[PDB]
RNA sequence: UUUUC
RNA sequence: AGUGCAGAAGAGGAGAGUGGAAUUCCAUGUGUAGCGGUGAAAUGCGUAGAUAUAUGGAGGAACACCAGUGGCGAAGGCGGCUCUCUGGUCUGUAACUGACGCUGAGGCUCGAAAGCGUGGGGAGCAAACAGGAUUAGAUACCCUGGUAGUCCACGCCGUAAACGAUGAGUGCUAAGUGUUGGAGGGUUUCCGCCCUUCAGUGCUGCAGCAAACGCAUUAAGCACUCCGCCUGGGGAGUACGACCGCAAGGUUGAAACUCAAAGGAAUUGACGGGGGCCCGCACAAGCGGUGGAGCAUGUGGUUUAAUUCGAAGCAACGCG
């Protein structure tokens, strides 16, 4: 019962949008669980292939220490 | 000791005075239970206090007791496989009891043949703040907070 | 000497030792200390006593030569590692930053043979 | 987290 | 049982390219007496500058979080990313073929790790081997080193606790509750409830079985078809013979002679260098002590022409 973001309809994920993109990360840099943000199984697997994508690009950092 | 508190054994003030607290030094003077040598150099040496410099005697043992008597102490604990320790609180009962037992320490080795005169000017000297004992007390809190360190997170 | 006034110093904690060394704002190396360094031996480095002595030790050459400031890098995951923290704090430091960096890997070698005691 | 019963 | 029409999911496979972090080595700056190691040490490395520390350079292997009783494949197994080739599965419908099906001795294909041939590669890791420790001994556990191998290509061998120790095909028999992918009805912004219906995947449970254990719509229940296998434990998956392999070896597979047992599960008691709770001058807080001196004793030892005899951790030593 646990809100999904996709209450909005939208249905290609759009590989690039940030505000889409970092509700699913760490302040470290991770990715959080998908009982964390609570949505369904498919969508969970399309946002960590998206960001796999979007850590090569320099898009998004690989890690935060420095 | 496993099952939980205990008494605490009552005491009787003086014949004179009217005092647990010099009762208690009484009690704790008292060698292999004679209590009348240790009744007569503990009236003896209230006399020397009113003879040089003393009017209540059991004030001036009250100030020697406030500034001989700690507010914390150390204890050397272990948890999981060493030896530490760390600055712990008192209770009020164990605070007159190390500061008597500190005073009776040194009121061992002073150095006059005096029995009494040892103990008169050690609490005198006490509430002037002087000898080793008031500075034992003040060692206690140095030593005590210089291992507030290693010991705030147990 | 120059008055330096800033730097980062370095933490280093294994089950049998812990070694502390104070560098530049780069840094080249200022002085440091070790649990054996002390004169120490074997197991006792593992205390975080020896930690606290050997990191105000490390200090006193440390501000010997213009330091007030100074932030920590942490490697070697250990016991004492926070001891000398926090006597690193009490000798007369400014620590204004913690950084504890001891690396993961993302699975490229092994771990040697897993111990039978 | 030392061998022995 | 199929094929067309319409959708859905997926670490199913081969080929090609690419990314980040880490360990080691190299180069250079700082830096000096230690580093590493263990229950404790020691071999080892460091004054020819180590560890540490900062910048780049090299190269090989594995892919953090995502990650889950999730998914995929006939099994072995498959998790960084991208592209090219490509197999299988499930859901609605039944206009199309009119029984075209199941099982399958010999035969053919695939097959974790270790091993073999030829050519490459070699960062960690580590059989063989060397040295240091423990022990009465230690060719072992622990520590420092260290090759073949682990990787790639093309061939070879065809084995396992390859297991759900449960062969494949099909029909029937109370429920309850989570999850993966679907498909319909209405409330409906339902894309965020509920009801109905397909498959896989867990768990608790009734008739029924079973020696109990337990199994139980994903039967070890009720029944048909087909295939493989068993007949006391040893001797032994050995000998001999036949086929395959470069070789190790594989497949098929006895008897002579021995014993009256070897076995499965479930109770009771004992035990464990297995565990979870409680108590006790057992610890902790305190007071006074023993081990220093000297003396009285009881032992052990040594000694005598005689050292009368018993008592050995708690539970022998101002004991009989």
């Amino acid at each position: 019962k646990v809100d999904y973001i996709a209450a909005n309809h939208i249905e290609y994920i759009d590989y690039k949008d940030t505000e889409l993109l970092k509700r699913f990360i760490s302040e470290r840099g991770k990715i959080l669980p998908r009982r964390v943000t609570g949505t369904g199984a498919k969508n969970q697997r399309k946002l960590t292939i998206a960001i796999k994508r979007a850590r090569i690009m320099g898009l998004l950092p690989f890690v935060s220490d420095e | 000791p496993r099952k939980g508190p205990v008494a605490k054994r009552d005491v009787l003030p003086d014949p004179i005075y009217n005092s647990k607290l010099v009762t208690r030094l009484i009690n704790r003077v008292m060698v292999d239970g004679k209590r009348g040598i240790a009744a007569n150099i503990i009236y003896n040496s209230f006399d020397i206090i009113k003879e040089s410099t003393g009017n209540d005697p059991l004030e001036v043992f009250e100030q020697a007791m406030k500034n001989v008597m700690p507010v914390l102490e150390v204890k050397a604990r272990r948890v999981g496989g060493s030896n530490y320790q760390v600055p712990v609180e008192v209770r009020p009962e164990r605070r007159t009891t190390l500061g008597l037992r500190w005073v009776v320490n040194y009121a061992r080795l002073r150095g006059e043949h005096t029995m009494e005169e040892r103990l008169a000017k050690e609490i005198m000297d006490a509430a002037n703040n002087t000898g080793a004992s008031v500075k034992k007390r003040e060692d206690t809190h140095k030593m005590a907070d210089a291992n507030r360190a290693f010991a705030h997170y147990r | 000497k120059k008055n330096i006034e800033s730097g980062v110093a370095h933490i280093h904690s294994t089950f049998n030792n812990t070694i502390v060394m104070i560098t530049d704002t780069h840094g080249n190396a200022l002085a440091w200390s070790s649990a054996g360094s002390l004169g120490f031996k074997g197991s006792k480095k593992s205390t975080p006593f020896a930690a606290q002595m050997a990191a105000e030790a490390a200090t006193k050459v440390a501000m010997e030569h213009g330091l007030k400031t100074v932030d920590v890098t942490v490697k070697g995951p250990g016991s004492g590692r926070e001891a000398a923290i926090r006597s690193l704090q009490a000798t007369g430091l400014e620590v204004t930053a913690i950084r504890d960096v001891t690396p993961v890997p993302h699975n490229g070698c092994r771990p040697p043979k897993r111990r039978r005691v």
